[PDB]
């Protein structure tokens, strides 16, 4: 009923600040946490009315927390492996937001750990977050747990890692990855779907969603036909390629290469699925029923795709 | 046709404004569960 205070971190990340923009917008008041000021996504932040931010560090800053949860009656949590240690920041939060006394539903963005379901390793930037999902279950918070689908939006031509829409000289694009080319994976739009969704949960709250994992991710589409979106919605021709290793064309930090090594591994070498857990194996379907506006590949190619490029430095599209 | 609100071609479904102006499946929904116009980057 009532619109209530929610605590975000990594305000510029893409799943807060769909968040962020939406909750803002329908009368919620946001307290987020910052690493920087400066950034456009940042000063927009900074732009919208009941938001209020708080620039500072995760790491060991439990005052930082103690602030953020202060009046908050919601909190959706994704932390990045980048601010460090992501299980005890994600273990500072927690018991901050129990510390708080107010939360009533606390989702937390998490993800699977490979190693639990197959020889396969545990894809760094994505295992620890299931330590952090247990101690949120374990402190006792009402709680409901997201696993976000692989980003639309993470597509370029740019010579970005893992997923580059490369604009070829033929006039055509190529997409480089250990994926296989017939496997189905869990894709999702975080700017303009992951906001509506995590609101619709809230509105249901924890009677309906304290304890569950849901499999945030509102179409399943194989490498190929992720290429037969763009290639059918920009009227180029698009092809899949099957590389055994994954191709890092620009000076990256060491954590998102041991990311990137393990991928191959996980996918490319034992074409593992995206959510091993057995709950996860429609998948789709508590998603499209959270929010049914959701827009898929083709939509997000024909729609998006071209105006990031632009704005991004490109005029393939004029 | 195009969404007045995010300028999309490309929906499932179009909706209509409370006024009868064209938008698509998501922005005609989101107001229709919240009460305010789908907010977008930028
Ligand atoms: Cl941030
Ligand atoms: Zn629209």
């Amino acid at each position: 009923q009532q619109k209530k205070t929610i605590a975000v971190v990594n305000a510029t990340g893409r799943q807060a600040a769909s968040l962020i923009r939406v909750a803002a917008a329908v009368g919620h008041h946001v307290r987020a946490q910052v690493h920087s000021l400066k950034g456009l996504i940042a000063e927009e932040l900074q732009a919208i009315p009941n938001v209020t931010l708080f620039q500072g560090p995760l790491l060991n800053n439990v005052p930082l927390m103690d602030t953020l949860f202060e009046g908050a009656h919601l909190a959706f949590i994704n932390t990045t492996s980048q601010a460090g240690d992501e299980i005890a920041i994600g273990k500072d939060l927690a018991d901050a937001a129990k510390r708080a006394g107010t939360i009533q539903h606390y989702i937390y963005s998490s993800m699977p750990d490979h190693s639990l379901y197959g020889p396969w390793p545990a894809v760094p930037m994505w295992a620890p977050k299931f330590t952090v999902e247990n101690y949120v279950r374990q402190l006792g918070l009402p709680s409901t747990f997201v696993y976000a689908g692989i980003y639309n939006n993470n597509f370029t031509s740019l010579p970005y890692p893992l997923f580059q829409m490369e604009l070829m000289p033929d006039g055509t694009f190529e997409w480089h990855a250990p994926f296989d080319p017939d496997i189905p994976l869990p894709w999702l739009d975080a700017e303009h779907d992951v906001g509506p969704a995590l609101l619709q949960i809230f509105k249901d709250g924890p009677q309906k969603w304290n304890g569950h994992r849901i499999a945030l991710t509102f179409e399943t589409l194989s490498p190929v036909q992720v290429c037969a979106a763009f290639s059918r919605a920009l009227n180029r021709r698009v092809t899949y390629v099957q590389v055994p290793k994954v191709e890092i064309k620009v000076n990256i930090p060491v954590g998102y290469r041991e990311q990137l090594e393990a991928i191959e591994v996980v996918f490319g070498e034992h074409k593992a699925p995206y959510f091993p857990l057995p709950e996860f194996s429609r998948v789709t379907d508590e998603a499209r029923k959270l929010w049914s506006g959701w827009r898929d590949m083709e939509e997000y190619a024909r729609e998006v795709f071209p105006i990031e490029e632009e704005a991004n430095g490109l005029d393939w599209m004029l | 046709t195009t969404c007045t609100n995010c300028f999309t071609q490309t929906t499932p479904l179009w909706r209509r404004n409370p006024e009868g102006q064209p938008l698509c499946n998501a922005c005609g929904l989101f107001l229709k569960l919240h009460g305010v116009v789908r907010p977008l980057s930028l």
